[PDB]
């Protein structure tokens, strides 16, 4: 349900 | 080459999203050691708690793994 992270990747789970 | 060490005093210096993505970095390739396929998912869902509980996961496997299989638990029974 959160966004998921991506190494390198800004996570938009929180911005 | 390693990422950097990242103490409680550096990670509060920065911007929110910023800590989100310091705490992220480290713990994915951890994660995904121990699930390759659900790593992008377990982490982003333990990046939704509080960042020093996070920064004492990275500080104490044991802590880690415990959170770990908890995600997995509920992403399991989702899917």
């Amino acid at each position: 349900w959160p966004p998921e992270f991506h190494p390198g990747v800004p996570w938009k789970g929180l911005q | 080459g390693p990422l950097g060490s990242l103490t409680a005093s550096m990670l509060a210096s920065a911007p929110p999203q910023e800590q989100k993505q310091m705490l992220g970095e480290r713990l994915f390739p951890l994660i995904q050691a121990m699930h390759p396929t659900l790593a992008g998912k377990i982490t982003g869902m333990l990046l939704e708690i509080d960042n020093s509980e996070l920064l004492h996961m990275l500080e104490s496997p044991e802590s880690l793994r415990s959170k770990v299989d908890e995600a997995v638990a509920v992403l399991q029974a989702h899917q």
